[PDB]
């Protein structure tokens, strides 16, 4: 079935440059219109560029024009996007899309899930993780919490689960928040029954992919 | 020049070659939209060609054969329309373009790097031993979608192997190495069904009225139009000439009303058209119409009252449409024919015929049946004229030739291979459009003598003459005008063959004085003619005879005075 | 530039309820050759990428169902959904691909109207372990509430703290359709040590009253 994996986002200090490469599957590759779309954090969808099947078309948006440069390895069934002299504005997921039908219709009908470019001069910085330990503070009836808080981290992002994939039921990871410092910081968050607190384990895997930091930790309750 | 005629040799020899180049220049140079077929026959290696560098349209076929030239530049050729077609189904021909037996000749390059249209018609691409790219070429995308059963024949063989195409190209499409040659795809890429695009989105999308391409989704933005130019703008039909009123459908004269004038939308008609009773600008009138001249401008064409009475017709027309000459079992047709409507020829069968068998020659008083003619609508051609004759003096009082059809497309007046002497068309004061062409004539003189371009009405018009008698030789022997030519302009020797006479006229013949005060008959002046009084008024000794022709107008009656007449 | 407005950019309706988004286009969009408007349809679901909603401005792509409808021409068009269902959670974006440059829409973000829910308060201390690091972080929690919008405050021996904390929320749930809030309250390790009591403040329209969950710093 189709699937399209991007890579090669990360970090960039401005002025410099980055080049993105989304592979394709599942699908006749030479025959259809490919592109890229960006969004900022919080911001709408933004059409950066595109190219046509045979790489006979291609254009860009007026904002990247000149700085960016499109192509196509039919070939090797991969999508390429040369982002040179990098800026502030260009900071957002960039998502490969695949359009409709070679170069006439650009429908975008299937999305990859896209990779995150960071324009900074700030460096990367990966994160400590500490537990948030449960509220036996709560009502053993009853219904108890629990996280763990990953701390001081750049660039983003950070995937963080429960018991290597396992728990999933009523987990809250929130999104991210900006400090003073210019780092950020993360709760991870897990509802369960107040009984299953002494009987079962809980651990939480925190993966920060620029630092190369990947962290499991377990998360207990303290007593007296 | 906006517009020029094309032609309609169609393969064959021409025949004086040292002309033809001539021919192609004063014909096609200056000219941007072709109103017939373009035929570049028989060129050779060396050949100029930039006089078709302006070259943006072909209403009709384009024939390049049997030419040495190395390339021909059509670049700037956006569009054949197809209006009649090469061997029934080509519109474009490339024929038989190489050296058969610097180094190398014949046809390298295509080189029709604008050539978005082909409306009808198909492409015959054969025996071009240099021709490279003719190959690369999608054609599909070429011709318009209505034709598309247009087929093609291409062949492939060379004597030499080609390079590829500029790697600038998206596919190997291209019409010579250069860059700037790759075929640039109109047709075949767009969205929806669209007539033609500028790229393959729908803001990329023509108008339904633009034919070769476009620069934007605008009718005024068409590269060529699909059915008419109306003043900037592509229009399926013309703005017409007649409004019709809410009740009564009276004619009310539309102000913004329009003649069709082949891919265009026109005030009024060019010098040598017709206008139509539907508001075409034809050269032949429709079935059910008369060709009449009005008191407003030149000659327009009419439903007609009765089934149309009959006028005299020529070759090229009715029920002589497929006769090639005038001969002895038609030349009692045109008796009497002050105007012929169609063309004559005269060929070796019309004088040395019994081919076929039976059919007798022409004589030389036979001819004298055109002494009447004064007009011919089409062509005059004549490749053999009998030896007694030394001139065309049976079109004498020829005047008008209009060349409405004119030969191998071109040529009005043809004179070739015929050993007269002088020409003798005393009459003759207008070549209405077409070419003249006089050439292979041993004995003829008097050619230098005429002045052509007072007969002729457009640039593009000339004489070609080569191998007849010269004008040094002529002069030579001492063969001058006659005295009383003015400005020394005649189409033969004696004093009856001047085109303005400088004194007086008698029938046929320039004279200093009438026959006033002295004389055989004695004569009243009228418009420089010498008319003889009445017979029956005296003749006067030192004074005026008459006033004017009548015997009521003269000074004395010479034998019985009888008011209000002499007798 | 086909500029694309759409309006509104907020909608909330209760599942069940039918809703509708307007699009607008600075040029129109409509295409003679094939006599259709070259206008696209998605929805981004939070914590994925767009899938593709409709295509030619009224065509469904497969899999969208019954619900989801795009209608209108020219200029102005309108997204409609018969029947909300609580999953339908995102953002709602139009997108033409009638021309260079290819443009969308804002975004309209929509929320499913569930039942008045108050959240789960639950109050966190700061690790040890990130104690000794220099540094105290006290996260309070309130998990799974409707409507969204909700008061936290801190308290550090009843002084109001404002300004050293920062908040987080959850994008709407698909399945229940609640939200959740993080609040950290961030002190050091010297001024975390100078203070007893430590308590966070919840005010929320599900609340007959403020609800407070508190600890004291030490006491189990
Ligand atoms: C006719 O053709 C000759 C022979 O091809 C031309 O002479 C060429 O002229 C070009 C341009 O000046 C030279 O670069 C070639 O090397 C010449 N070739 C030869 C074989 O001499 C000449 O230009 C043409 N002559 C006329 C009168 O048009
Ligand atoms: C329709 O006819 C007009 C002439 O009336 C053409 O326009 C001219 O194009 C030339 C070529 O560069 C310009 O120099 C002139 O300024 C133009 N004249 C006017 C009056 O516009 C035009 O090309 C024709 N249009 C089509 C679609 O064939
Ligand atoms: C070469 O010429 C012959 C005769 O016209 C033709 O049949 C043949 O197909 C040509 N060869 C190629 C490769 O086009």
């Amino acid at each position: 079935e189709v699937q399209l994996v991007e890579s090669g986002g990360g970090l960039v200090k401005p002025g410099g440059s980055l080049r993105l490469s989304c592979a394709a599957s599942g699908f006749t590759f030479s025959s259809y219109s490919m592109s890229w779309v960006r969004q900022a954090p919080g911001k709408g969808l933004e059409w950066v560029s595109s190219i046509s099947s045979s790489s006979s078309y291609i254009y860009y948006a007026d904002s990247v024009k000149g700085r960016f440069t499109i192509s196509r390895d039919n070939a090797k069934n991969s999508l390429y996007l040369q982002m040179n002299s990098l800026r502030a504005e260009d900071t957002a997921v960039y998502y490969c899309a695949r359009g409709g039908d070679a170069y006439n219709y650009y429908y975008f009908d299937y999305w990859g899930q896209g990779t995150l470019v960071t324009v900074s001069s700030a460096s990367t910085k990966g994160p400590s993780v500490f537990p948030l330990a449960p509220s036996s503070k709560s009502t053993s009836g009853g219904t108890a919490a629990l996280g763990c808080l990953v701390k001081d981290y750049f660039p983003e992002p950070v995937t963080v689960s429960w018991n290597s994939g396992a728990l999933t039921s009523g987990v809250h990871t929130f999104p991210a928040v900006l400090q003073s410092s210019g780092l950020y910081s993360l709760s991870s968050v897990v509802t369960v029954p107040s009984s299953s607190l002494g009987t079962q384990t809980y651990i939480c895997n925190v993966n920060h992919k620029p630092s190369n930091t990947k962290v499991d930790k377990r998360v207990e309750p303290k007593s007296c | 020049t906006q517009v020029c005629t094309g032609t309609d040799m169609k393969l064959r020899l021409p025949a004086s070659p040292e002309t033809h180049l001539d021919m192609l220049r004063h014909l096609y140079q200056g000219c941007q939209v072709v109103q017939g077929n373009l035929e570049l026959t028989y060129l050779p290696t060396n050949a100029s060609l930039s006089f078709l560098q302006d070259i943006q349209e072909v209403q009709g076929y384009v024939l390049i054969a049997h030419n040495q030239v190395r390339q021909v530049p059509l670049q700037r050729l956006r569009i054949v329309r197809g209006t009649q077609l090469f061997e029934d189904n080509y519109a474009l021909a490339v024929l038989d373009n190489g050296d058969p037996l610097a180094s190398p000749g014949g046809l390298r390059e295509l080189q029709l790097r604008s050539l978005t249209e082909i409306l009808k018609g198909g492409v015959l691409i054969q025996r071009n031993p240099q021709l490279c790219y003719q190959d690369t070429i999608l054609w599909k995308d070429i011709f318009h979608k209505n034709n598309q059963l247009a087929l093609t024949l291409i062949d492939t063989n060379r004597s030499r192997a080609c390079h590829p195409c500029s790697p600038m190209c998206k596919g190997s499409r291209c019409w010579g190495e250069s860059s700037e040659d790759c075929q640039s795809l109109t047709r075949t890429v767009c969205a929806g069904g669209c007539a033609r695009c500028k790229g393959p989105l729908p803001t990329d999308c023509c108008h339904e009225q633009c034919a070769a391409g476009c620069t934007g989704p605008k009718h005024s933005d068409c590269l060529a139009c699909l059915h008419f130019n109306h003043s900037g703008i592509c229009e399926l039909h013309c703005p017409a000439l007649v409004t019709y009123n809410t009740d009564t459908f009276e004619s009310m004269p539309n102000p913004e009303g329009r003649y069709t004038f082949g891919a265009s939308c026109v005030t009024a008609c060019p010098y040598n058209y017709l206008s139509t009773d539907v508001g075409s600008c034809t050269l032949v009138c429709p079935l059910h119409n008369q060709e009449v001249t009005a008191e407003d401008g030149t000659q327009r064409c009419e439903k007609c009252s009765k089934p149309c009475a009959r006028v005299c017709y020529g070759l090229g027309m009715e029920h002589l449409r497929e006769v090639r000459a005038v001969t002895s079992a038609n030349i009692q047709e045109f008796a009497g024919c002050k105007k012929i409507f169609g063309s004559l020829a005269f060929l070796p069968e019309s004088f040395d015929g019994d081919p076929a068998s039976n059919t007798a020659p022409l004589q030389p008083e036979q001819l004298q049946v055109f002494e009447t003619l004064e007009e011919i609508t089409g062509y005059l051609y004549i490749s053999a004229w009998p030896d007694s004759l030394p001139d065309l003096s049976v079109f004498q009082n020829l005047q008008v030739i209009r060349g409405r059809i004119l030969h191998n497309g071109a040529y009005s007046l043809t004179l070739q291979g015929l050993g007269i002497s002088w020409l003798g068309l005393r009459s003759l004061r207008e070549l209405g459009s077409g070419l003249a062409l006089i050439h292979h004539n041993t004995h003829l003189c008097f050619v230098h003598t005429v002045p052509w371009d007072q007969l002729f009405r457009n640039p593009h018009q000339a004489l070609l003459h080569t191998a007849n008698r010269p004008e040094d030789e002529c002069v030579g022997e001492g063969l001058a005008c006659h005295q009383l030519c003015a400005r020394g302009h005649c189409w033969g020797p004696g004093p009856t063959q001047c085109v303005n006479c400088s004194q007086f006229l008698r029938g046929q013949e320039c004279v200093e004085e009438c026959r006033v005060l002295q004389g055989l008959p004695r004569e009243y002046v009228n418009a420089r003619h010498c008319l003889p009084c009445h017979p029956e008024c005296q003749p006067q000794n030192g004074s005026v005879t008459c006033f004017g022709p009548e015997a009521d107008q003269c000074v004395a009656c010479a034998h019985y005075k009888d008011p209000p007449f002499c007798v | 530039d086909i500029v694309m407005t759409q309006t509104p950019l907020s909608l909330s309706v209760t599942p069940g309820q039918p809703a509708s988004i307007s699009c607008k286009s600075s040029q129109s969009v409509f295409f003679r050759s094939n006599n259709k408007n070259i206008l696209a349809w998605y929805l981004q679901k939070p914590g994925q990428p767009p899938q593709l909603l409709i295509y030619w401005a009224s065509s469904r792509e497969s899999g969208v169902p019954d619900r989801f409808s795009g209608s209108g021409s020219g200029t102005d068009f309108t997204l409609k959904i018969s029947r909300v269902e609580a999953e339908d959670v995102g953002v709602y974006y139009c997108q033409q691909y009638f021309g260079s440059p290819f443009t969308f829409g804002p975004g309209t973000k929509v929320d499913i109207k569930r039942t008045v829910a108050a959240p789960s308060v639950f109050i966190f201390p700061p690790s040890d372990e990130q104690l000794k690091s220099g540094t105290a972080s006290v996260v309070c929690l309130l998990n799974n509430f409707y409507p969204r919008e909700a008061k936290v405050q801190w308290k550090v021996d009843n002084a109001l703290q404002s300004g050293n904390s920062q908040e987080s929320v959850t994008e709407q749930d698909s399945k229940d359709s609640t939200y959740s809030l993080s609040s950290t309250l961030t002190l050091s390790k010297a001024d975390y040590e100078k203070h007893k009591v430590y308590a966070c403040e919840v005010t929320h329209q599900g609340l007959s009253s403020p609800v407070t969950k508190s600890f004291n710093r030490g006491e189990c």
